[PDB]
């Protein structure tokens, strides 16, 4: 009975919040390894090594 | 029989105009009584420092006696009809008009023509004005509202004509002259800055003939005819607070720059502006309204009254919001008010903007009824448009409101920007200036 | 703002009081103290009892067939 | 809703109305409610008679759980003489609620 | 009115708040790989020859 | 002019503690929360004599703690204070957590909430004080957190070699085992003041489960008369298992020194880890055993979602009070299998009583609150 997120008008709810979080799922794998002292995406780029 | 099909069968206006320039426009309804007027491009923000209390101290003087009818015997002509005359002025406008039956219209007309041209600006009904004038303006401190505007207006517009008053300083009102004040009409009330209105039980052709026979001694080109230049005007981010704690209630205003007057934003910034709504403590509504800010004021008995505002000038203007509270509520009004701004540039619903397009389409619709209300929208819109838009295309234009329209015009004027504030009264707890900066951006988005 | 002026709103009801220096701090003790003892415990023993109970049935179950399946070999230890 | 048993399932919950012992107490079923945001209104709206009523039989009860006692068994509260006095002003907050939500999503 | 270049990128990524909530993360880099170009350049110009790994090729390899 | 209700320090005191408003049916169930508050400060003052003569070393571990039972004045009682404190600190809060459970208690949110923190944070420093004596089953105790705590399937093996001093058994693994022990404690004290300010917001709950604002009473002098014949009570109790059988809570098997000599006869841990350790042995795969771990312990905040009676407590719940006695009856039965060997009988039963547990929390009690609704007539 948590059916306040099954609504006709509050689908517009998803709609304006995940436009901020495109990269927002994957930031851990931007900024945490900045600190790990891993090579996980170190091999992504030539950029770093 | 559809409110689609009563909006074609309104009568529409028709304009034209005389060799001078005058424009003569009117709107024919079939009714026994008539709203005959004159609006004049004049105002404060066409005076300087020197004589910034000229054109409200000739809208004194205009029914004290022209050159043809002295004295008291133009009031008994009006009277003896049972005529209203009636006037007014703004920063940008000043208007003379005349309610009477429609069989009046030729003497109508004729007192219009000889206030406006020939009126007397004799010396001894000057130094009598002014002491009326220095009484009303003592009158005027006394209205916290009237104030609190005018604060408003000199702090969002510091150095510029447009943050003077309509009425003008103390000091200019005992030292303007009878030259200045023959100067004022010359330069100002010239005849392709005038229309001429009516709206009622009126022909517009027999309008036309009045006006070449009262009107066409105007002077159309000007000696040496100078284009009148228009110096704009910009907005400053500041704040202006007087602190008075023996005064009851607390008054405050707020507003960031909006657009001007043939900006195409003005419509989806209405509708947003009807979403906040107002509110009044003799409203019956209560804790069940719509708004969200009107709801929580009555829960918890925040305020006395709120509303929302949209001033425009010809390329500026002021969006915002004024609110009367007692000393302990300040910070409380101010962060829920703040908080539905920021509610609008994000996250605003398709079922807010339903409700606020029907709220204004109502009050488009209830404010034309009556002759004076038509006669003055004809009047105004042809001096800010050109035209009179008519209601059909006022309301293709409001269809076309959805919400992702009033979330993109809300960020553009809201969002991350410096308001202009003004606060009177008990104000100890308005919060700083940088407290308020901050609440115009979100953490999250 | 848990004070106690400001707690609730009570009307039309009288209460009485004896100062303890007035009366005797041990009443009826085994008077009434062991009957009321003795229907508490009626009160509340269906509920709490038969639980523990099964717990003493599995446990006896449980330590008797761990030894008689470790060395202890009567009969089934043959060619 | 099954009418073959309709004494027999009025022997459970007369037999449950029993093992539970508010009645011992002097209390009514109304009075045993958790008091969460609804039941609370409810409260607010009874009328100036059943309000008193209410607030001297909790603190009667009260005043026995501190003693570790109940009452005579005369004094008990019967079960064919209970009264829902709560239950129509709860039916109509609770309806008010989800009036107020239906609204928030249409 | 031509304006300078100090709408660095503001309209495009700095304007919603997104980037300030994490460039402890996000916005991290260019300054630790990039500033090779720092101390270590300007700390061994300093003491030229008299470091370990400058004689270093003396003793091994003998 | 009262100076007890104008000092800007005695002021606070006396809503704490003076003039607090509580209710007048509050039984004995209700002492053991200034109990948990005694054997705190006792664990306090008890634990600064330890670490004073103490050296924590793969070489000396098990010599620094006989060298005080013998050699330090006052330290035979001292020791088993220490030891026989740490039992009562645990049966005074098994007794508080049923409590809460048996009256609706948890419907206090934020309260509640701080309390499922302090369970877990009194939990991890006991076992990190009983591997600092080194002997049997200090070692293959704690040998077999790291076989689960290594199932992590990406950053458990680094993790358990970064809080092992650096490789393995070794001087410097009980330099973090002991870094991890002294200071707990203190966070545990910081939690505290926050969890009765949370409470102080409505104040107590009562045995019927209805609110008592038409009855209340100072807490001076009922209740504080009423908690110190409490604590004194306790103080028997503790110095009785401390003067006449101060090894009866323990294992002689650790007695034996730690090296990885031999194999012991059995591994075991103290009586109050002994229902956690029956459910994790009854799972055979170390990712499955480790979740179920701390599924026995974080399944107390499901506990307000849960609820689906129209009553706050148990008092007026025949069907509900059978259900909460089969609970504890499960928890003794896990308690008992916990100091077996995993043999035949003692597998079947061991987990199936680790199914009873979960079965119990979240099937079994929101059906019945139900079936008493509809039997209520509501
Ligand atoms: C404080 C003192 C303890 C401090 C020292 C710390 C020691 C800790 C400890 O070892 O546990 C003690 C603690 C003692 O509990 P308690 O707080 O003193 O008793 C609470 C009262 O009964 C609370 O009173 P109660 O109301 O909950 O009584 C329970 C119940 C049950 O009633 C009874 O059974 C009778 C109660 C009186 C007992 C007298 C027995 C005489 C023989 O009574 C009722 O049925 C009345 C409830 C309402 C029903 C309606 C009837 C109207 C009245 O735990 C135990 O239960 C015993 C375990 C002792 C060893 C621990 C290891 C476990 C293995
Ligand atoms: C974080 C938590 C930190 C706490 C950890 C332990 C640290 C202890 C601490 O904080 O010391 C605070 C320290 C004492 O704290 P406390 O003794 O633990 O209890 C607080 C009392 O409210 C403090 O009592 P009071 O200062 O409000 O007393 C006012 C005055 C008024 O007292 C009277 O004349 C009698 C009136 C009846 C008093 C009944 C009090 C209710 C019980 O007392 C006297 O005239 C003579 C004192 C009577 C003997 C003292 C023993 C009684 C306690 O407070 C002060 O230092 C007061 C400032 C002194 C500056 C005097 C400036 C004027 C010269
Ligand atoms: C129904 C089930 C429970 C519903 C949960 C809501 C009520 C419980 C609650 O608020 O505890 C928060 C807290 C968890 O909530 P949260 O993640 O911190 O905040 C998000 C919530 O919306 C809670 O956000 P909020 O509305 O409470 O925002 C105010 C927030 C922020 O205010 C502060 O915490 C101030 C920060 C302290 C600064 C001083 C640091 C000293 C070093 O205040 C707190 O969260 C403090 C309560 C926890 C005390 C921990 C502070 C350490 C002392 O409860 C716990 O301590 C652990 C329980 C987590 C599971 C319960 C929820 C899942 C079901
Ligand atoms: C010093 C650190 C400076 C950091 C800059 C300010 C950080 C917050 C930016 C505000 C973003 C917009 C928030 C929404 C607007 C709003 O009104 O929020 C209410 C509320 C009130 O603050 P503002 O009104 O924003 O005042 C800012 C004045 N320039 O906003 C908040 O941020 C919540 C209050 C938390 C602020 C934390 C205080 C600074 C923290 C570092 C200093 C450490 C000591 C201060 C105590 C904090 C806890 C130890
Ligand atoms: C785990 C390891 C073991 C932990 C310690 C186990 C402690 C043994 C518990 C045995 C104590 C038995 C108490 C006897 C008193 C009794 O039961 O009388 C019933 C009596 C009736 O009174 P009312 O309900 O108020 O009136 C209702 C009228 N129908 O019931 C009560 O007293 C209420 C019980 C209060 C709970 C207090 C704690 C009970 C101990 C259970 C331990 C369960 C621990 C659960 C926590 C797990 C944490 C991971
Ligand atoms: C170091 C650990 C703890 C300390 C010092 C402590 C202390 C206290 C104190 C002094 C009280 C008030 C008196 C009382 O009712 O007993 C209390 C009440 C309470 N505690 Fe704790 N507690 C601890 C652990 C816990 C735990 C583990 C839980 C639950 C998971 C918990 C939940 C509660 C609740 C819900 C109450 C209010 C109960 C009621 O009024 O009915 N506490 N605690
Ligand atoms: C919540 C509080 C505490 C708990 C539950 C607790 C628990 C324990 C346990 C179970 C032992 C093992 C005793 C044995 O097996 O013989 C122990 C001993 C020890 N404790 Fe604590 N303790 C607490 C507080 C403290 C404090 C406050 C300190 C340090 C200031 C501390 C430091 C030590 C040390 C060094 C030992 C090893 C000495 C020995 O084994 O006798 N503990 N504690
Ligand atoms: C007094 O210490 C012992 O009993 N310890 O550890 C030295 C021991 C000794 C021998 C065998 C096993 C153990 C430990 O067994 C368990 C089982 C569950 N936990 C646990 C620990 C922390 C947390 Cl947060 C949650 C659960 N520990």
């Amino acid at each position: 009975m948590l059916s306040r997120f099954l609504g006709p008008r509050y689908r517009e709810l998803a709609r304006n919040w995940i436009p901020t979080a495109s990269m927002w799922g994957a930031v851990g794998a931007v900024g945490l390894v900045w600190a790990t002292d891993w090579r996980l995406i170190l091999d992504w780029v030539p950029y770093i090594n | 029989a559809t409110y689609a099909q009563a909006l074609q069968s309104v009568p529409e206006t028709q304009v034209s105009q005389l060799d001078n320039g005058l424009r003569v426009a009117s709107e024919q309804s079939s009714q026994p009584t008539c709203t005959v007027g004159v609006w004049i491009d004049a105002g404060s923000r066409y005076e300087n420092e020197k004589n910034n209390g000229a054109g409200y101290f000739v809208e004194h003087l205009a029914f004290k006696g022209t050159k043809n009818r002295p004295g008291s015997a133009l009031e008994k002509e009006v009277e003896s009809m049972g005529a209203h005359l009636n006037a007014y002025s703004t920063r940008e406008h000043t208007a003379y008009y005349i309610k009477a039956l429609s069989k009046d219209l030729p003497k109508a007309v004729e007192l219009l023509a000889d206030i406006v041209q020939n009126c007397s600006l004799e010396d001894s009904q000057i130094e009598k004005e002014r002491d009326v004038i220095l009484q009303e303006l003592q009158e005027n401190d006394s209205s916290m509202r009237d104030v609190v505007f005018d604060y408003l207006h000199a702090t969002a517009f510091q150095g510029t004509p447009l943050a003077q008053s309509v009425e003008g300083p103390s000091e200019n009102v005992r030292k303007l002259s009878r030259a200045d004040l023959t100067e004022y009409v010359s330069q100002h009330y010239k005849a392709p800055r005038m229309v001429l209105a009516a709206a009622g039980g009126v022909e517009h052709r027999q309008l036309l003939d009045l006006a070449q026979k009262h009107f066409s001694s105007l002077s159309g080109t000007y000696v040496e005819d100078a284009v009148p230049a228009f110096t704009p005007c910009r907005f400053t981010g500041s704040e202006i607070r007087h602190r008075d704690d023996a005064l009851p209630l607390a008054h405050v205003a707020i507003a960031v720059e909006g657009p001007g007057w043939a900006n195409p934003d003005n419509v989806p910034l209405q509708v947003a502006n009807a979403i906040i709504g107002h509110y009044d403590s003799t409203y019956g509504g209560g804790t069940h309204m719509s708004s969200t800010l009107a709801s929580v004021a009555a829960t918890r008995k925040l305020c006395q009254s709120f509303q929302t505002f949209n001033i425009c000038y010809a390329e500026t203007g002021l969006l915002g919001a004024h609110f009367v509270c007692d000393n302990m509520s300040i910070d409380d009004m101010m962060f829920f008010l703040q908080g539905q701004w920021m509610r609008l540039c994000t996250s605003a619903t398709e079922s807010e903007v339903v409700r606020g397009k029907n709220i204004l389409r109502n009050a488009l619709v209830s404010h034309l009824d009556g002759t004076t209300p038509v006669c003055e929208d004809i009047g105004r819109s042809l001096l800010t448009y050109g035209r009179r838009i008519p209601l059909a295309e006022w309301e293709s234009r409001i269809a076309e409101v959805d919400a992702s329209v009033v979330r993109e015009v809300c960020s553009k004027y809201f969002y991350d920007q410096c308001p202009a504030v003004a606060g009177l009264g008990p104000i100890e707890q308005l919060p700083d200036y940088n407290r308020i900066r901050s609440g115009m951006f979100w953490l999250r988005f | 703002g848990r004070e106690f002026g400001h707690l609730t709103r009570m009307r039309h009801v009288i209460t009485y009081s004896l100062s303890p220096f007035e009366q005797r701090a041990f009443p009826h003790y085994f008077t009434k103290g062991i009957p009321n003892v003795l229907r508490r415990t009626r009160a509340c023993i269906l509920r709490v009892a038969p639980p523990f109970v099964v717990f003493y049935l599995v446990y006896t179950w449980g330590t008797q067939e761990f030894e008689k399946s470790k060395r202890k070999n009567p009969a089934a230890y043959e060619n | 809703a099954v009418a073959a048993s309709s004494k027999w399932l009025e022997g459970i919950r007369k037999w449950y109305y029993n093992a539970a012992g508010f009645n011992k107490l002097g209390l009514m079923r109304d009075d045993t409610i958790y008091e969460d945001d609804d039941v609370k209104e409810a409260i607010r709206r009874l009328p100036e008679n059943l309000y008193n009523d209410r607030v001297f039989r909790i603190k009667r009860a009260l005043d026995l759980t501190m003693r570790q006692q109940i009452l005579p068994k005369e004094q008990w509260t019967k079960y064919e003489e209970d009264k829902f006095y709560l239950e129509p002003y709860l039916k109509e907050v609770i309806r008010e609620r989800k009036e107020r939500e239906e609204w928030a999503k249409k | 009115a031509a304006p300078t270049l100090t709408a660095r990128l503001y309209s495009l990524l700095f304007r919603r708040t997104s980037t300030f909530a994490l460039t402890i993360a996000v916005g991290a880099l260019f300054f630790e790989r990039a500033f090779d170009q720092g101390a270590d350049a300007i700390y061994e110009h300093i003491n030229q020859g008299k470091l370990w790994k400058h004689i270093k090729h003396k003793y091994e390899n003998k | 002019t009262n100076i007890r209700k104008s000092h800007p320090l005695m002021k606070i005191i006396n809503n704490a503690f003076i003039d607090l408003p509580a209710p007048s049916n509050i039984s004995s169930w209700w002492n053991f929360g200034s109990l948990l508050g005694i054997c705190l400060i006792l664990q306090i003052l008890t634990g600064l004599f330890l670490a004073m003569h103490y050296t924590s070393d793969t070489t000396t571990a098990f010599s620094s703690v006989t060298h005080i039972c013998r050699d330090v004045n006052y330290g035979w009682v001292i020791r088993y204070l220490h030891a026989n404190g740490a039992s009562m600190f645990f049966i005074c809060l098994f007794i508080h957590v049923g409590r809460g459970l048996y009256y609706g208690s948890y419907m206090f949110l934020e309260t509640w909430n701080i309390g499922v923190v302090l369970l877990f944070t009194v939990m991890a420093t006991a076992f990190m004080g009983y591997v600092l004596p080194w002997g049997q089953m200090s070692f293959w105790g704690a040998t077999v957190i790291t076989n689960l705590l290594s199932a992590i399937p990406y950053i458990g093996t680094d993790l358990v070699e970064w809080i092992w001093g650096g490789f393995s058994v070794d001087k410097a693994t009980l330099t973090r085992f002991f870094a991890f022990h002294f200071i707990l404690p203190f966070i545990i004290t910081a939690l505290a003041a926050v969890h009765l300010l949370f409470l102080h917001e409505t104040g107590s709950n009562n045995p019927t489960g209805i609110s008592s604002d038409m009855d209340k009473i100072p807490f001076h002098p009922y209740y504080t008369i009423k908690d110190i014949l409490g604590a004194l009570f306790m103080m028997l109790i503790l110095l009785i298992l401390v003067l006449f059988s101060p090894d009866l809570l323990g294992d002689p098997d650790n007695y034996t020194p730690a090296n990885p000599l031999n194999t012991p006869p059995h591994i075991k841990p103290e009586w109050y880890f002994l229902f956690a350790y029956a459910i994790l042995r009854s799972i055979p795969n170390k990712l499955g055993g480790v979740l179920a771990l701390v599924a026995s312990i974080l399944i107390l905040i499901l506990m307000p979602m849960l609820h689906t009676s129209k009553q706050r407590s148990m008092m007026f719940r025949p069907l509900s009070q059978c259900l909460f006695w089969m609970l504890v009856a499960d928890l003794i039965t896990l308690t008992w299998i916990g100091g077996q060997p995993v043999e035949h009988p003692f597998i079947i039963i061991g987990q199936l009583a680790s199914i009873l547990y979960f079965l119990i929390i979240l099937v079994l009690m929101p059906i019945t609150s139900i079936i008493e609704n509809n039997l209520l007539k509501w």
